[PDB]
RNA sequence: CAAGGAGGUAAAAAUGUA
RNA sequence: CGCGGGGUGGAGCAGCCUGGUAGCUCGUCGGGCUCAUAACCCGAAGGUCGUCGGUUCAAAUCCGGCCCCCGCAACCA
RNA sequence: CCGGGCACUCUAACGGGACUGCCCGCGAAAGCGGGAGGAAGGAGGGGACGACGUCUGGUCAGCAUGGCCCUUACGGCCUGGGCGACACACGUGCUACAAUGCCCACUACAAAGCGAUGCCACCCGGCAACGGGGAGCUAAUCGCAAAAAGGUGGGCCCAGUUCGGAUUGGGGUCUGCAACCCGACCCCAUGAAGCCGGAAUCGCUAGUAAUCGCGGAUCAGCCAUGCCGCGGUGAAUACG
């Protein structure tokens, strides 16, 4: 299972790296659980449709979400910042 | 975690098998001897210094 | 002579003949022979029919043997499984139960070497 | 295993819980950490939870699981194959 | 020999005694 | 083994016959250092010789050694950058050791049940000339006459 | 330029976090330049040889070498740790 | 005894980690 | 929209004529030599033979329809 | 086993005893070959010892130590799990593939070590692990141990077979508050793969290789077939 970061997802991961430290471990915790079970685990692993068919989200916090998508041996993270 | 463990090793209670002998000079848990209470390294350091009564360089 | 369901040892010592039955080893064989009163040196090629029927009556009125003993072992293994026991699930995968080493040799239980490629 | 001369089933916690529970009734869920404990027949019929190292997995007890321990029914590892 | 639990040399190699090697000279 | 002649060992002579050559065979029987058994196998075998032929069992032993003792042997050599295999005559110390080895090596290849019967029949067959070790002798001797083209590489 | 994290690479990147933030800031510097100039720029980006033929390395420290590989659309990272 | 002159050669065996 | 030939392990080929067992090399994987790589040595796996239908007791093999690739012919006027 | 002696064997401290001093031959010497001389000799056999330095070798997890980082925590306590996971690959080994071998019974011969919060003599229960009793020993006093291979007597007759013991079912003992992951034993029944090993690869020149047991450290107990030492029988070969 190899990680795939897109353009905006990596910049937002660096955005949490520069400002607050406590969320960055929580993010990596969420990546760890979707690595061992891709669709289940922590923080309500939720599907999306009605432009996002085949994409799944979890909540990092109460407003921002950690969306993702899965393929055979890869883990794509599209964003780790605010939904919309 | 070094110093709290050495003084966990000093206290006796709560199911005696939980007591493990430990060196008092350095605080090693392994290769510690019942004849001295020193580890295997503190043994050599003091025995070469001569602070061990009767201990000599064995040779046969 | 056919005792437990098997005949197979023809001229050989009788204690050896009873060790050749699933369910009777060396100790149960000598127990049956010190019961019956047969010198084990008297072979199975030369023994009285009365000794044979007394020996058969004893060894298959006393303990449980070949078909039923296997049924009991299989029933106990089936009871160990289907209940969620640790030893039952080790029997289920086909792994050893008695706390052994599986990073290395456990091949009597595991089978033949199933060599898998191994990147690096 | 154990010796037979001395009192088998070493634990008191879930025992002092279940001896209230079997005579009062009403089949409740009990969490314990005692994996070293023998399933003694007043425990038959109950749903108790055992810690595995991570969480509390519930087990259901019926009359054939008796001469065992609770750690026999709480799997610690996860294998799921090889790939 | 040496590893068999039901023989003389097996109990010698262990240092245990049993039925197959009891304790008496 | 670069400096000296790494000198030859001397053995104690036998306690029933008084010779070095029999004690060497007692040592060539010897597996895991059991000399009491190694002498016992040989001494059971001598009684087999005593009763299967009316001949003294030391006198069949000496000639069975001499009938198995090779004369020339082919050995590999490296002078001139080449690896041929060159025949050369054998020292009688090595002729003895090779015959002493070949008799017990062939006797272990015999299909007979006990050990002493294998040893005894091997001595009877080698002294009369048809043992398993005389086949090994004549094959080793066959290669030297076959490779007699290379004996100009003698030294 | 999407980022690809191999098991070893992300395990180490999780090791440079909670050990040395200086290394993490250096790696994010090298990634920010590799995302812009993949075969030139910072950290002496060299083409590699025999056992890593098809890879590229930028210096992190005097020992540590960031081993990456480039595609048209993405960026592989085989290491963010030890001297090969 | 002391020593030179002309002359037949060792093989078939590659590379280096940034 | 004429004629001939060909689709087979990852790559390149043979087996089809004359239906019963798909073989060769390189490559892949495990081991050995070397400090290491290549070379070399030991051992093992891998296709169902374009696709659909038919004949036969049995189809890679025989027949027919279709898809793809290659070669040839398209002259008089 | 006593009186007694302590002459021997043992134990233990200090000594003598080889330095090729002596003989022959070689040489200018150093030294070399051989020999009565004794136990030994031409460093007697083993140890302890291991230069200037290399590997910018290893150890910040024995300890110390400069710098960086965490402090309602990268600190501290507890319970449970884990270090024991298994499609595989490698190293070190142990047990074997048997008849110079296996099993049963009887009878011998060691060295070096260890123990009174232990060694346990000797009885009784017990198929046995072991449990009840209880004597001796601050220990060349008593105990751990009877050494094992060996010798004698009996059985198997070369057949996966009385070789080999895996793996598994059942019943128990002991330690520990505790044996499910994860203990060591004892008993019953299972008794597999292996019939001697491809390319390759390792140790050993004399009590050495090989073979056989015994003791200690750690240790409540033990996953010890490991390490460290001790003795029993005891090869082969070195042309070069
Ligand atoms: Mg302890
Ligand atoms: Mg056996
Ligand atoms: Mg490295
Ligand atoms: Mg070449
Ligand atoms: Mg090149
Ligand atoms: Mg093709
Ligand atoms: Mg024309
Ligand atoms: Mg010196
Ligand atoms: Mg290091
Ligand atoms: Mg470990
Ligand atoms: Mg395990
Ligand atoms: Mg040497
Ligand atoms: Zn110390």
């Amino acid at each position: 299972m190899k990680l795939i970061w897109s353009e905006e997802s990596w910049d937002d991961y660096l955005y949490w790296q520069e400002t607050d430290k406590r969320i960055v471990k929580k993010i990596n915790e969420l990546i760890k659980d979707t690595r061992r079970t891709p669709f289940e685990g922590k923080g309500k692993p939720e599907p999306l449709k009605h432009n996002l068919s085949g994409f799944w989200s979890r909540r990092i916090t109460e407003e921002h979400r950690l969306v993702y998508a899965v393929t055979d041996d890869s883990l794509l993270i599209a964003a780790c910042r605010y939904h919309y | 975690a070094r110093k709290a463990l050495i003084e966990k090793a000093k206290r006796t209670p709560k199911f005696k098998v939980r007591a493990y002998t430990r060196c008092v000079r350095c605080g090693r848990a392994r290769s510690v001897y019942r004849f001295f209470g020193l580890c295997r390294i503190c043994l050599r350091e003091l025995a070469h210094k001569g602070q061990l009564p009767g201990v000599r360089k064995a040779s046969w | 002579a056919r005792i437990a369901g098997v005949e197979i040892p023809r001229n050989k010592r009788v204690d050896v003949a009873l060790t050749y039955i699933y369910g009777i080893g060396k100790a149960r064989a000598k127990e049956a022979l010190e019961k019956t009163g047969i010198n084990p040196a008297t072979r199975v090629k030369d023994l009285t029919e009365a000794e044979v029927v007394r020996l058969r009556e004893y060894v298959e009125n006393t303990w449980k043997l070949e078909g039923e003993l296997r049924a009991e072992v299989a029933a106990n293994i089936k009871r160990l499984m289907d209940i969620g026991c640790y030893r039952g699930l080790r029997h289920r995968r086909g792994l050893p139960v008695r706390g052994q080493r599986t990073r290395t040799n456990a091949r009597t239980r595991k089978g033949p070497r199933k060599t898998v490629a191994g990147k690096k | 295993p154990r010796s037979l001369k001395k009192g088998v089933f070493v634990d008191d916690h879930l025992l002092e819980k279940v001896l209230e529970l079997n005579a009062k009734g009403e089949k409740r869920l009990i969490k314990t950490w005692s994996r070293r404990s023998t399933i003694v027949p007043e425990m038959v019929g109950h749903t108790i939870a055992v810690y595995n190292g991570k969480q509390h997995v519930p087990v259901y007890i019926t009359e054939n699981m008796v001469g065992h321990k609770l750690g026999e029914f709480a799997p610690t590892r996860t294998y799921r194959g090889h790939g | 020999g040496k590893g068999d639990r039901r023989t003389r040399r097996g109990k010698i190699w262990r240092g245990t005694y049993g039925k197959y090697r009891p304790r008496k000279k | 083994a670069r400096r000296r002649r790494a000198e030859v060992r001397q053995l104690q002579p036998d306690l029933v016959y008084g010779d070095v050559l029999v004690t060497a065979f007692i040592n060539k029987i010897m597996r895991d250092g059991k000399k009491n058994l190694a002498a016992r196998i040989f001494y059971d075998a001598c009684k087999i010789i005593q009763e299967k032929t009316g001949q003294e069992p030391l006198k069949v032993f000496k000639q069975a050694v001499e009938n198995v003792k090779p004369r020339m042997e082919v050995r590999s050599r490296r002078v001139g950058g080449a690896n041929y295999q060159v025949p050369m005559e054998v020292s009688p110390r090595r002729q003895q050791s090779l015959a002493l080895r070949w008799l017990v090596q062939a006797a272990n290849q015999r299909p007979e049940r006990r050990a002493a019967v294998r040893i005894a029949h091997e001595l009877m067959d080698a002294a009369e000339g048809k043992g398993g070790a005389v086949k090994k002798k004549e094959d080793v001797e066959r290669m030297a006459e076959a490779n007699r083209a290379y004996a100009h590489y003698r030294w």
